[PDB]
Formats: C-alpha cells, structure tokens, sequence
C-alpha cells in the first residue's frame, strides 16, 4: 500500500522524539577501584580484562612455542613462573613456562 | 509458546548446535579459558560441567570414554581430560566452571560476550568482582549487630 | 488582517487635550532635489507654501535639504520620538499640502488596529454590576436551606 | 552516479620543489644571535650602585677587541652612527614596539621589530588583551657589546648591538573572555633584560630593529599565574606498569 | 544529584550476607510462630451463622493433578491446592468498601523482604507478618469478619462442598 | 558550504571592569563530514544535552552507537582545547550547553531493484556541533506543582475583563 | 475573504451579544426583553442596544430606573386596553411632538 | 547576659568571618605549591596549586568529577585532611572513599559529621526560653550502634523525656538540614579566640581547654556549616548532602554528681552505602539500645 | 547574472534593515543626529506649549552640571583655553530648586483646595507621587525635554531628567507669572492622576487603624464588621462581602476572596469615602479662571 498523503514534520517529530525512541541513561556506571577507569557493575573492567587477556596471550604463545606440534597436549599440570623465580616443592612434576617479564602485581603466587 | 524449554536454538539446527557446542568445549578443554558470545557460553557451561563429571566417572568406563571421544574433537585432549582436569576436581561437586560477562565486542556487531574458565588453571586470574570489606561503615554496623546477637545468645 | 498584525487600545499622548492641546508634530524634514524631475512637486511646495505652513504651525521645526536624491522624502518626527517617513515622489503641490497637513494633524501613535473606538478611565459611575447588585437580602443572612 | 569529494588538504614538500625555486629568498634578518652575550654572574648586587656598574660596563665594552672591530665595521658601513645616543634610540624602539603590541598595530610592529621577534611576541598573544604601560626607568639602558657577521655567499653583513636594560613596567594580560589572567595593572615590577638589535648594513634603508631578548639564567622566576595548573602523568597502555621515580 | 542504582547485596560483605540471611529467616520464623494462636490473644467476637452469610476464602498453590476413584467405579481427576501460608492482612468496612459487604484482604505465600517496595514492607512491618506474594480481596458479610493477622488453613473447607477457583490462566502470548 | 562554528571561537571580549561577575568560558567545537546519519547522531546529541562533560563521556563510553565514539572524541578534543587555549582551569568544570547534529554533503549512487528498475541511494554525511560552558550544570526543570498550577489558574481567572462591554 | 465576511458578521455578532446582555439584565429586573424594548420605545426613549447594554453593565441604578419606566408604560398600556376608554390617558403614555 | 539566640548566632558568625579574613590576609602574595598525587588510580600526577587557597577538592576538580563525587577524605602525606581545608605546603595527596580497603578514617569523619549535625539540630530544635548547652560529641567507635551527642537542658526540663513524636520531629529537622547543601568549613584558631567565640557554654569552654592543653601551640580546630559553629576532633565530610539516611534513634539521661547529661543517639548512612529497609530497621533497633564509650 | 541596479539597491536596503534588526546600535542624541538646530528647537519648545519663555533662561535651564564637567574634561584633554565663556555657563541648579519648591507648593495648594478632608500625610504622598521619578520622567520624555537637555549619557538618568524638567518649570516661573506657571503645572502634572486611585499612590499599611483614627477624630466610636453577602465558603475561590457599620449604619462595604481581605477592602472604601476620593467624585476642573 502507498501512503495517501505526505506526513508532516509535526507528526514526524511527535513520532521520533517520543521517550520510547530516545536513548535511556545508564545508572549502573562506576569507577574501577584498581585502575580508576569506568566500568559497569555487572561487567568486568575493560582495562583489567585487556591486561589479563594480553598476559594470557603471551603465556599461551610461550607454551605453544614450547611444543613442537599442534596435537602435543600436556598430560600433567602446568605452572607459569617469571624471572627470578624457581619452582617450589609442590610445583615439581609439572610442566613449567618461564617468562622474562617480572611477576605482575595482580598475578598472585598461589 | 516455549514454556519449559531449556535449550536455545543455535546454528542451522540441532546438529549444528551440537557441533558448535563441541567446538567450544574442545577449545575450553584445550585452553582452560575461552571467550565467546554470552548465549553460547551459557549453553556450553552445563556441557562443560557434565564433561568434567564424565571425566571423574573414570578412564576405564566405556560410556565415559566414548562420550569424551565424541565431544573432544581433538583426540589429544582426552588424556588431558582424564588425567589433568578430573584429578584436580575430586572434592568438588559442581563448581568446575566460572562464567563472567565481559564488555561487548569492539567491532560493529556489539555482541554480548562472556568468558568461561575451568577453575584452578595456570592462567592469570580474572578481575573477579570482590565484595566490600568488613571495615566499611555498613559492614561494621552489621558486625556490631552480630556481636550483640552472639553476646545475647 | 487583524489576527496577523498588531493592535492597541485608543489612547492619547500624555493626556493630550485634557488641560491643553499640544501639537504632536515636532519636526518635519523635507529631502528633495534641485534638478530631478521627480522633485518638481516638492520644489514647488517649498517655493510656495512651506512658509505659510511654518507660520501656521509655530510648534514644528521645518528643515529643507536640497541634495542629489532620486526620490524626495518627508520625515515627520513626533513628541513620542516616533518617526514617520513618507515619499513625495511625483506628487502635485496639492497632494504635498494634503500629506503635510495629515502628518501635522496625526498624533504620531502607531497606525494599527484599534481595539475599541473609545477609551475612558473609571467608567463605573454609581457602581459596577456584580451578581449581588440586584439580589434582595434575607433576615439574618440565612442560606436557602439553613435553619437558625 | 559516480561523483566524488574533493579538497583534501595535505602539505607535502620535497627537496626537488624546495631547491627548484628560480629566485632565492631575500631575508631581512638572521636565524639567531651569533656570539650570544653571556652576562656576568653578579649583576643584582652591581645594579644597586651606579658608578661601580657603569664604569665596569664601559670598561668591558671598550676593552673587547671584537666589539671594537665590530663597531668600526658598522661605522664604516653606515656613517653618522654613535654608541653614545644608541641607548636612547634602543629604549624608544623598545617602548614603541611594546605599545604597538598593546594596540595590535601589526604593520608598525613589523617596522619596529624583526622577523625573529614578531612571532615570539604575537603568536600566543593574538587572542588575548594586553594593557602594557611604561612608568619609569631607574637605570638608563647601557650598550654591552657589538657583534658583526659577514657572509660571503651573498656578500651581506649583519650587525647586532646588545643593550642591557633595567626598567619598570605595569603588565596586565587579559583573557579572550575579558577576565584577568597574568597580573594586576597597577603593579610596577622591575625587570632586567638584554635587548639585541639587528641591522642590515648592506641594505640602503637598514632600519634598526629589535631582534632578540636575552634573560639571565639566574634571573628571578616570573610572577606566578592566577590560576592552577594540572600536570598529568604518563598515559599508560594496559601493557605498561607505572614506574615511580625517586 | 545523579544517584546510582542499588540492591541489598551490593554493599554487604562475604560474611554479612549469611548473617543477614539467617537474621531475616529467624525473624520470619518468629513472626510466623507468633500467629499460631489467634483465638487466645484477642479474637474478634464470633457471630452465629445466617442464611445470607458469606465466608472468607484462601490463597493456595496449585501443586498438580491426581487421579481419584469413586465407590461406584467412576474415575475423576482432582487438583491439589496447597495452603502454604495464608493470612488475613487488613479489614475494610462494608460502608467504606462496597456498601453491601465488608472486604477482607488475604495474603498468600511468603516472599523475600529484599525485593519489595518501601510502602509494602512498612505495611507488613506494622501488621507483624513477612511479606506475601499474592494479595486478594474477599467480599464477606459483617458477621463473618476475622481479625487481621489470623492464619487460615485448608480445614476451612470440608470434604463435600463446592468452591470457586480464581486464577490467572496460562498465558500463550500474542 | 557554511563554516561559522569555527569562527564563533575567535571572538574577543573587552576586559571586565572590577566588580563585574566573572564571565563563564564558552568553547565551540565541531566535527565535519561524519559518515554516520543525521537523525541517529541527533539522538546521541539530545542524549548528552545539558549534563556535565564527565557524565556525558560516561554515557558515550557505554553507548553502543557508532556515533558515540565520534561524539566522545569531539568532547575530549573540546575539553583539551578548553584547558589549553582558553583560560579554563578545572577540566571537570564544563557542561554541554549545546549539542546538535546537522547534515552535510551527500553522495548519490544507484540502488538496483529488479525488472531493470533502480533507486537513488544517498550516502549520508553529518556534522556534529558541541558548545561547552564553564561551570556546574544548570538544574533540570521540575514538573509544575499543584500549588503553581492553582496559582496560574487563579491569576488567569483574575485577568478576565468584560469584553465588548464599555 | 474570511476577513471581509467576518467584518460583515461582526456587527451582527455584537448586536446579538448586546441583546443577550439586555435580556439578562431585564430578566434580573423581572421583565422580558421584548416588553422592555417596546415600552422603552413607547416612552420615546431612543437608546440603542449598545447603550442599553453599557448601562446594564456599568449603570445598574439607571438600568433599574429604565426597567421601572418600561414596566410602568406596560401597565398603562394594559389598563388602557382593558378600559377601552378615550378619556383616561396614562401619565407616561402621552406623546410629545417635535418642537 | 541579655542576648537573643539569633544575636548570639550572628555575632558568632561575624567573629568566625573576621578570623577567616585575618587568616587569608596573613598571606599577602600567591605562592605556588607542587602537590603530587599518590593514588593507585592515576599516579604521577602533579598539581601546581595555590598556597592557602587551593583545596584537595580543587585537586579533585582538576582530576575528574568522579573524584569530587566519590572522594570523601584526603591523606596529605601524614594525616586525614578534609576536602574544604586549604593546603599549606608542597605535599602528596591520596583520596579516600567509603569503599576503600581501610575506610576507618572516612568512617570516623562521617561519624563526627553526623554527631555535629545532631548537635546543631538539638540546639536549634528547642524552645528559646529553655537553656540548651551542648557539652561535646563523644568519640564512640563505629562498631557501636549509634553516634552520640551530649547536651545539658534547663533545670525545669529534668522531669520529662522526649517521645516518639519529638524524636520524629528532630529527624524531620535533620533531613531538612540534609536537603540544603551546607559545606563543612574548618579553621585552625587559638584558645584566646575560642574562649571569646564561645564565651557562654561552660562545658564547651572546658572541652576547648582540654583540647588546647595537649597542643603545645594551643591550637584548636573549629568546624562550621551554615550558621552553626562547633569544636570537634579530626576532619569532617565535605558536604552535608552526603548523609542520605538519618534518624534520631533515642535520648538517654545520665545523672552524675555535678549534673545530668542527655546523650542523644542517632543513626545515619551515606548515599554511597544506603541499606535496605529491613537492614536499616534492624540497625535502628540496634541503635535504640544504650551505648557507653568514653575511654 | 541578472542585469540591473534597482534590485541590488533594494537588497542593500534589506541587508541594512537585517543588520539593524540583528545588532541594534546604542541610542544616539537627537543633537548628534543630522537635522538639528538648537535655537529653532528652543523656540519651538517654547511655542508649542503656548507659553512665552525667555530664551536665555531656557538655555541656562537645559544645561546640567554633568555636561559642564564633561566639557571641562574635554577642554583639559584637548589642551586649549575655554574659561572665558564656559565659566559663565549658568548651570540650572538654582532654577531647578526654585522649580521644585514652587511645584511642591502649588500641588499642595491644589490638593488642599480640592480635597479638604485629605490629611497632610495623604496630600504629601500625592505630591511626592506627582513630582516623583517616574511621572516627571515620563512627562519630560513625552514633552521632548530630554532631546533639548544638554547632558552627557544620552539616556539622561532619571535624576537628571527630573532636574531638567523642574529647571524648565523654574524658568517658566521666572519668565511668566505664578498663575500661568500654576496653570502649566495643572495641565502637565495633575493630568497624570487621571484614572488613578488614592491608595495606589498612598500605599498605607493598616487601613482599619487609619479608619478608626479618622473616626475618632470625627467623633465616631468604632466600626463593626459584618458579613453582608457571601457566595461559597468551602470552595477554592470564595467571595465575601464585608460591611462596616457605625451605630448600626452602613458606611462602606467591600468584596474579597477571604474575610480578612474583604474587611481590609471595606476599610479602604470607608477611608476613600471619608477623604473624598470616591470613584464618582467631581472630575478635576480644567478651565481658565
Ligand atoms: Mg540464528
Ligand atoms: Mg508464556
Ligand atoms: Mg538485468
Ligand atoms: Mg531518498
Ligand atoms: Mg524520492
Ligand atoms: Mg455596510
Ligand atoms: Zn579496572
């Protein structure tokens, strides 16, 4: 069906300025206590998650370079250690990745 | 009318949904932590828990071995499943996976994303949402109320 | 159109004509040309009867400016500060005289829609109508269904 | 169906267009003050007494062989030049240039100061209001040294005269919104500077133009600004950890 | 003043959440146990039955459906309605409600304090009972009024009787 | 084309005499020829109208629109210019007084339909104008109260005159 | 076109308004509009509806006096009609010719 | 001494303004100080602030509006520092919020602020004919259920105790005081001027003497919001509007050998830590009880 | 390109109109406007009011102190000598004060002659209103005193306008007779009372107190307030008629939205009736005696 008449600017404004079509303000925005960047209450912080994802990417690159094949999945536990660190009595018998970077503050020794 | 439906429709059908879920499960078992769409990760969480249960069921069990063989597309992860993941989940019951919503993707689709992760892995910890300390005003008031309750008890 | 234009109530400037009548035309400035054919009527007016008008109306200052202008104009400035600019372009001496006399007679107020043909202050001699102006009073001021 | 946009403003100059100019650039000044004056460490305690400052300044001006040959070269290149009345002319040029910058008279400012002095005094002041006044001059300006540079590539000689000036102004720099920014208008602060003038002796006209302004490294810091300033730390990417300097 | 959204678990600690939960549970248990004796504290006067009298009702929970057999051999199907926690909340006079019958407000199963509004929580705090999920109004006669806070049980009805059952049907959407 | 939002930032006021209240700083900025659509950008412009710059940035960071990043960049550039060029301390003491989106120059292409027919596809471009004013944001207007409504009704009742009467 | 037509209709509208106001005032004085008008005419009082409405709004005592005069003239007319006598003439029923 | 309470408040405000003007005029020039920011969020920031004019709230304004909204207290390199106190020398600043790892100092500052607000409402909510004299604000720990204020009433008021309606009217007045934004401004004055500013409340002058005894310089801190002036220990919250939930819990009379004192106990929670209705009611029931913490 | 000059000239006029509408220039003096001749303006100002002024007196009355100070500042800035003539500019201070005194006395005499029952406070209030800032400024502006007034700051602040107007009055008093000056005052200041009420310019605070004092002076005990008529009392917009009875005789009645307002209005009506400022009072006599 074709429109019978041209819709006027008053009707157009009444339609596309209605509160249903307007953008709602978000009231769940807070500052991340660690880095001070903005984040939502129910969502992980973007800055911190980017840090963790990047560090995980570097660790995965190291542990994939340690393996010469695509199907060489380790059958034992795995431990990541940084420069100036040695495996403990509990970390023996596992596979070890060594990183030249210092241990990050957020990465707990456990 | 979709009352009492527990599985959401994904892919090109039920078989495509199963194949997507098994690809996600293989990635999760291999990397110990993956990120994807929120709905796909939510669907995959239950299958991950059940796979850990089947791994705990035993290596010599034929049913568990066949289920692992089907679900782990890469065949080098079945020894990993039966000798790494299940040994470290023994005293636990159902707290095998952790799922957290992360900010939407940067590209134009702006999909809602989640990250799923087997607990106790060899990766940097996620920025978990920590509760407030007892030293806060409200928590200290609640602590005082608890102390008076204990004293009167 | 009354709805399209402005409006005002009938009024007089500074209560003109109450104690005395003060002419509202303050100054009259003619701007004409000494050789333009369109200024011939203005030139004849200035030659003949600008002096008579000045003598008849001593309360208005009349200026005459022969300058190289194409259209002759008359500017009437009133006591209100109102300025009325008219064109005397190609008009007879009688037309110039009529226009000048009309400008002198006018009060200088805006020529717009007048809401009422009359205006008085305090028109309510011997009272103004209110719903109680023609109602009898009852004994004790009792309401219709009030029992004392 | 295939119309496109235009007018992409780009600036990319190469050595070929930078060297293919038929006619060369006819400069009116030089890049900087050759043989820059180094004022002596002790000036604050010598400006207090007139004789012990003026006598030593005259001795330093007269005993420098380089200054003597430079002033001889300037005099032989342009007659009717004297160092006795030069400080008065330098002071007049300084005052006139500052008044021109106050009044925003760009043509007369170009006539007074040179091409190395106009940008440093107009670039960051074009969008502000200045109220500069001259009130007093405790110590008359004194010529310190004279230097000459001859370039044989074009056969051109430039002579710069340095004049030490200790004098009092009243500076008030306003904002583009009409509010005070730097300081009050009635404060007569004392300033000591070294104004270096440059003249092209080979040029037939050769007006004396202010070229440079030398401030001693030990000069007291300028008056503090009225507003507060935030100095942000190094912006850190997620892959960078803050390092605390000690 | 851009106030942010909040909930009851936002500011609590890992050790105060169990404490708050158990405190609220104990308070609800005490409040429910306080009302188990409605006839000894101060019950309203009980009037004799009249031919034109109307009784109050209950708010139950539809559990499921079960087969049942009659001594003549027929098989019927019955629905289980479980009265979980049915209480009388407020009373409204006949002239102030309808002009023909009084209104008794009845509340059903208990819900959480942390997801109710301030006015509802205040009303239940004055009443002395934990918040209810469903609240309904019953038109009764003036001789069948019951004091608010009185509990109601499934023994309110007797085997062999006819009842009216009102509920929101299964919504099938558009 | 018209370029006056740039020139609105180059005016110089005369110095204020002592005793006059301090004039708030006004900073005009704009981005020209943005691929994003005019009405879609008007929605975000209306969203961030009248609030503090920090609150506007907070909303635009989590807005999912494509123009949210463009508006955020424009606001950050305006804040930086307000701090650096204009004498504005307290970089958080600015509020978005004006936020508008207009249309720029479009590109006309062919949209193929079928049966050999076609349509005029228009590649839309928009301009985003922002004006920031130094100072706390003005308070939002409250809905008219019952007392105010009754006062206006009574005033309109008392304003009555006997029309066509004298 | 509407401006010209409404210029023509403005006089009719204002006359209707004045007539309505005169009816209001007369009924407030216990008299009907046709009787009031015809008796005011019979008293050789040639006041138009605009002036009558102005008096009703702003001169209540004068309008009451006019209403009393109209009622008196009506009573004299009724008495003359009932009597059918030429020799009894009303005090306010006398006609004054041009002088 | 014939002096109306309004006249006394006006003269107290006049003397406070005179002291503040003297303090500002003590520094004729405008010196520049370099204040580092040692916060975990944005480290390495340096602020070029004005001496005795700029404030940690000005530093927060330079940083971000989030800092102004959240940061309740400041640590200037050695001690808590309220936001509306001008900085003295070059230093380093760390901002403290309610949800910090160690929010004890912020909790204390909020606690004294609430106590001082309660003292103000007690002073201004009684009859003018009756004598009301605030003694002090006891430093009861946050673990206690309510914050207390000590007051002394007229003798002919020794027989009656406040009821629910009076306490709820006090709460209404406190909420009205909250509604209008009244900043807390502090001043470091001497005992010689504290004596003359108060000059009427014997208990308050004894408190001032006790506070100045431990100070070698005889320097005391005077805090004021609106037209109310009082003496308290430590810093305070920057704005009144921070107090979201406020209630005057109870009044308890303690009779001693010399005279009796009314301990007014109240409860409050900020905007950033407002609790649920049931939790608030439980905390109020806790606060109704007696709390005794002096030393 | 359309050939022609008329369209270009007409659009230039349109552009000038738009510029004037967008940026209104600050008002400039009619003297600074081109067509001006001070002597002719002075003569016309004298003639149009039907009064025979003295030209020198008018020139000395239209000059203000601020104008003299500005001229002195201009002279000292230029660096020439102007003390020979500008020292004898004959500022209008004495003329203005004489005019103010005569106008106040004449208005007081007029008011005491017209309304004998008006008290001294009321007469002084009326005189102050008539010689006040706004009335005198409006009269001067509509009589073109502002254009002829020699002073800086062309807005001519209202004190300067009042000073110039009363200086003109004093010049007329010195030139013509006191009777003619009184006629001028009646024609150009009393007419400003047309359509105005008494309490509009008096602005008393306690009408009932003033009425009871006046009745005590007139040997009346006290007025009793009685609710004569009313229409609606539980509604949001009531009306009440309150009358005042002295010895059970009605003296005034007033309407109001509330009883207190109605009583105050009744007191004001009684005061107006006592003082003779009734709305149906005798209109001011404008005739030549
Ligand atoms: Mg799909
Ligand atoms: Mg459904
Ligand atoms: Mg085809
Ligand atoms: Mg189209
Ligand atoms: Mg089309
Ligand atoms: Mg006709
Ligand atoms: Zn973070």
């Amino acid at each position: 069906a074709a429109p019978k008449n041209r819709r006027s600017i008053e009707v157009n404004r009444c339609r596309r300025r209605n509160p249903q079509k307007l953008i709602k303000v978000k009231n769940n925005i807070d500052v991340c206590p660690e880095c001070g960047h903005l984040k939502q209450k129910h969502i992980l912080c973007g800055y911190c998650y980017e840090k963790v994802r990047k560090e995980t990417a570097e660790i995965r690159r190291q542990m994939g370079k340690q393996e010469g094949g695509p199907f060489r999945a380790p059958t034992t536990e795995t431990v990541v250690l940084y420069s100036g660190e040695t495996p403990s009595e509990q970390d023996q018998g596992k596979r070890i990745i060594e990183r030249e970077r210092k241990r990050p503050s957020w990465f707990t020794q456990n | 009318i979709s009352h009492g439906r527990v599985f959401r429709r994904l892919g090109l059908g039920p078989e495509s949904r199963i194949h997507l879920l098994q690809n996600l499960l293989t990635g999760l078992v291999r990397h110990e932590r993956i990120e994807a769409s929120w709905a796909r990760v939510d669907e995959l969480r239950g299958y991950a828990e059940k796979l850990i249960d089947y791994g705990k069921l035993g290596d010599t069990n034929e049913r568990a071995m066949r289920m692992a063989d089907f679900w782990l597309t890469e065949k080098d992860l079945i020894p990993k499943l039966f000798q790494v993941l299940a040994p470290r989940f023994q005293g636990q019951n159902g707290g095998y996976t952790r799922m957290l919503q992360i900010p939407n993707r940067n590209e134009q689709d702006r999909a809602k994303m989640a990250v799923i992760e087997y607990k106790g892995n060899c990766l940097p910890p996620l920025p978990l949402p920590r509760r407030d300390s007892n030293l806060t005003l409200l928590n200290q008031l609640l602590q005082g109320l608890r102390q008076d309750q204990e004293a009167s008890s | 159109t009354a709805r399209g234009t402005a409006s005002r109530f009938l009024t007089s400037v500074l209560h003109n004509g109450l104690g005395r009548y003060v002419q509202q035309l303050q100054r009259l400035s003619f701007s004409l040309s000494r050789d333009a054919p369109s200024s011939r009527g203005a030139r004849e007016f200035v030659e003949r009867e600008v002096t008579d008008f000045a003598r008849r109306n001593p309360g208005v200052v009349i200026y005459v400016n022969p300058r190289p202008c194409c259209v002759p104009r008359v500017v009437a400035e009133y006591l209100n500060g109102a300025v009325r600019e008219e064109s005397i372009h190609c008009k007879s001496v009688e037309e110039i005289a009529a226009l000048v006399q009309k400008l002198a007679d006018q009060s200088g107020l805006d020529v717009i829609r007048i809401r009422k043909p009359f205006h008085t202050d305090s028109p309510s001699i011997q009272g103004q109508w209110h719903p109680f102006t023609n109602k009898p009073t009852t004994l004790g001021g009792l309401r219709p269904r009030e029992v004392q | 169906s295939e119309k496109e946009f235009v007018e992409h403003a780009r600036k990319a100059g190469l050595v070929i267009p930078h060297e293919r100019l038929e006619r060369p650039i006819h400069l009116a000044c030089t890049a900087g003050i050759f043989d820059a004056y180094v004022p002596p460490e002790g000036d604050a305690r010598i400006s207090s007494l007139s004789k012990e400052g003026l006598a030593q300044r005259a001795e330093r001006l007269k005993k420098n062989v380089a200054s003597q040959l430079s002033i001889r070269k300037i005099r032989e290149s342009d007659p009717n030049f004297k160092i006795k009345d030069f400080p008065e002319k330098a002071k007049d040029i300084f005052i006139e240039a500052h008044l021109c910058l106050n009044n925003s008279d760009h043509d007369r400012l170009h006539t007074l100061v040179t091409e190395n002095c106009f940008p440093d005094m107009v670039w960051d002041i074009r969008y502000k209001t200045v109220r500069w006044s001259f009130v007093e001059s405790l110590e008359p300006p004194q010529v310190v040294q004279v230097r000459c540079s001859s370039l044989m590539n074009q056969g051109n000689i430039y002579g710069q005269v340095t004049v030490r000036m200790h004098t009092r102004q009243t500076l008030a720099i306003y904002d583009r919104f009409g509010r005070l920014m730097y300081g009050q208008e009635d404060v007569p602060r004392d300033v000591l500077e070294y104004v270096v003038f440059e003249k092209h002796l080979v040029d037939p006209y050769g007006s004396w133009r202010m070229h440079g302004k030398i401030i001693p490294p030990w000069a007291p810091p300028k008056q503090p600004i009225l507003k507060t300033v935030m100095i942000p730390g190094p912006q850190l990417k997620p892959w960078e950890e803050f390092e605390e300097p000690q | 003043h851009g106030k942010s959204v909040t909930w009851w678990d936002e500011h609590l600690s890992e050790e105060n959440v169990p404490f708050v939960k158990q405190l609220v549970s104990d308070e609800n248990k005490a409040q429910l146990a306080s009302k188990l004796c409605p006839l000894k504290d101060e019950p309203w006067p009980i009037h004799p039955w009249e031919p034109g009298s109307s009784r109050v009702g209950l708010i139950a929970l539809k559990l499921g459906m079960m087969p049942l057999w009659t001594k003549d051999g027929q098989k019927h199907v019955v629905t289980l309605l479980q009265v979980q926690d049915c209480h009388v909340l407020k009373y409204t006079p006949k002239e102030n409600h309808n002009g023909r019958m009084a209104a008794l407000t009845v509340g059903g199963k208990t819900v959480s304090h942390f997801h109710k509004s301030a006015s509802i929580l205040e009303f239940y705090q004055e009443l002395g009972l934990p918040p209810k999920q469903k609240v309904k109004i019953f038109n009764v006669t003036e001789n069948a009024v019951i004091k608010p806070g009185t509990p109601l049980y499934a023994a309110h009805f007797r085997p062999g009787q006819y009842v009216d059952v009102t509920a929101k049907t299964i919504g099938k959407g558009f | 084309i018209s370029r006056k939002w740039e020139k609105k930032n180059k005016i110089v006021y005369p110095p204020q005499l002592p005793g006059e209240p301090r004039r708030p700083a006004e900073i005009y900025h704009c981005r020209r020829q943005i691929k994003y659509s005019k009405d879609k950008m008007w929605y975000l412009a209306k969203l961030i109208r009248g609030m503090s710059i920090d609150q506007a940035l907070a909303q635009l960071e989590f807005s999912d629109k494509k123009g949210a990043q463009i508006i955020k960049e424009v606001l950050l550039e305006a804040q930086d210019m307000a701090v650096r060029d204009h004498n504005v301390e307290f970089r958080s003491n600015l509020y978005v007084a004006e936020s508008t989106s207009g249309r720029g120059q479009y590109l006309k292409r062919i949209r193929y339909h079928g049966r050999g027919r076609f349509g005029i596809m228009e590649k839309v471009f928009c301009h985003y104008f922002v004006k920031l004013v130094e100072g706390p944001p003005p308070p939002r207007e409250a809905p008219k109260t019952a007392v105010a409504h009754a006062r206006e009704y009574i005033q309109e009742l008392r304003n009555r005159t006997i029309t066509h009467a004298l | 076109v509407k401006c010209t037509r409404a210029r023509r209709l403005k006089k009719r509208s204002l006359r209707t308004l004045w007539i309505n106001r005169i009816t209001a005032a007369s009924q407030e004085h216990g008299l009907k509009y046709p009787a009031f008008i015809i008796n005011l005419i019979k008293c050789q009082v040639e006041l138009n509806r605009k002036v009558l409405a102005d008096l009703a709004i702003y001169e209540p005592k004068t309008f009451k006096s006019l209403a009393a005069l109209a009622k008196r003239r009506r009573e004299e007319g009724f008495a003359a009609a009932l009597g059918d006598g030429k020799e009894p003439d009303g005090i306010f029923s006398r006609v004054v010719q041009h002088r | 001494s014939q002096l109306s309470p309004t006249e006394l408040i006006e003269m107290q405000n006049d003397l406070f303004n005179k002291e503040k003007n003297r303090q500002l005029s003590l520094t004729p020039r405008t010196e520049k100080i370099e204040v580092k920011h040692v916060g975990k969020t944005d480290p390495g920031t340096v602020f070029v602030m004005n001496k005795n004019i700029s404030t940690p709230y000005s530093c927060a304004m330079h940083l971000s509006e989030w800092y102004c909204r959240k940061s309740i207290l400041a640590l200037v390199d050695g001690q808590p520092w309220d936001m509306y106190k001008p900085l003295t020398k070059s230093c380093e600043i760390k901002f403290l919020t309610f949800k910090d790892d160690d929010p004890g100092e912020v909790n204390k500052a909020y606690w004294r602020s609430c106590a001082m607000m309660m003292g103000c409402v007690i002073e201004r909510a009684f009859k003018d004919e009756y004598v009301v004299s605030l003694v002090r604000a006891p430093e009861v720990p946050v673990i206690a259920g309510a914050f207390c204020y000590d007051v002394v009433l007229d003798k002919r008021l020794d027989e009656w105790m406040p009821t629910k309606e009076n306490l709820h009217s006090f709460t209404k007045d406190a909420r009205a005081l909250i509604y209008k934004d009244l900043p807390f401004e502090t001043l470091e004055v001497e005992a010689k001027v504290a004596l003359e500013i108060f000059q009427h409340n014997k208990y308050k002058l004894d408190f001032i003497e006790e506070k100045a005894s431990q100070n070698p310089e005889r320097i005391v801190k005077l805090h004021r919001f609106g037209d109310f002036i009082d003496v308290s220990e430590g810093p305070l919250i920057p704005r009144t509007s921070i107090c979201f939930q406020y209630e005057v819990s109870a009044v308890h009379n303690l009779q001693t050998q010399s005279s009796l004192v009314r301990r007014f106990q109240g409860l409050s929670l900020p905007v950033h830590l407002r609790a649920h209705f049931t939790i608030w009611n439980k905390l109020l029931e806790r606060s109704r009880k007696m709390v005794t913490e002096d030393k | 390109a359309k050939k022609g000059f008329r369209a270009a000239y007409r659009f230039q006029k349109e552009l000038e109109r738009w510029r004037l509408l967008r940026c209104p220039p600050p008002p400039v003096r009619r003297s600074e406007k081109p067509n001006w001749d001070y002597h002719a303006e002075i003569q016309a100002f004298g003639h149009r009011l039907q009064e025979t002024f003295s030209l020198d007196l008018l020139k000395t009355a239209f000059v203000n102190s601020c104008y003299i100070k500005s001229e002195e500042a201009k002279r000292q800035k230029l660096g020439i000598d102007k003390e020979a003539a500008l020292l004898n500019l004959k500022d209008n201070q004495e003329l203005s004060e004489q005019g103010i005194s005569f106008s106040q006395t004449c208005l007081t005499q007029f008011f005491e002659d017209a309304f004998p029952d008006l008290p001294t406070e009321g007469v002084t209030s009326l005189v102050d209103f008539l010689t006040s800032e706004e009335v005198v400024c409006h009269v001067a502006r509509n009589l073109a005193v502002e254009q002829l007034a020699l002073s800086a700051e062309f807005p001519v602040p209202p004190p300067v306008l009042r000073q110039t107007f009363f200086a003109v009055i004093g010049a007329l008093l010195q030139s013509s007779g006191p009777e003619r000056t009184a006629l001028f005052i009646r024609d150009f200041l009393i007419t400003q009372m047309t359509g105005k009420e008494l309490f509009e310019m008096w602005t008393i605070t306690n009408p009932m107190g003033l009425l009871v004092e006046e009745l005590k002076k007139r040997k009346i005990s006290a007025p009793e307030s009685r609710l004569t008529r009313q229409s609606g009392s539980t509604t949001a917009l009531p009306v009440y008629f309150v009358g005042l009875y002295c010895d059970r005789k009605l003296i005034a009645e007033g309407p109001g939205e509330t009883v207190l307002v109605a009583e105050e209005e009744a007191a004001r009506v009684a005061l107006r009736k006592l003082f003779g400022f009734t709305e149906n009072r005798r209109p001011w006599d404008y005739s030549k005696p």
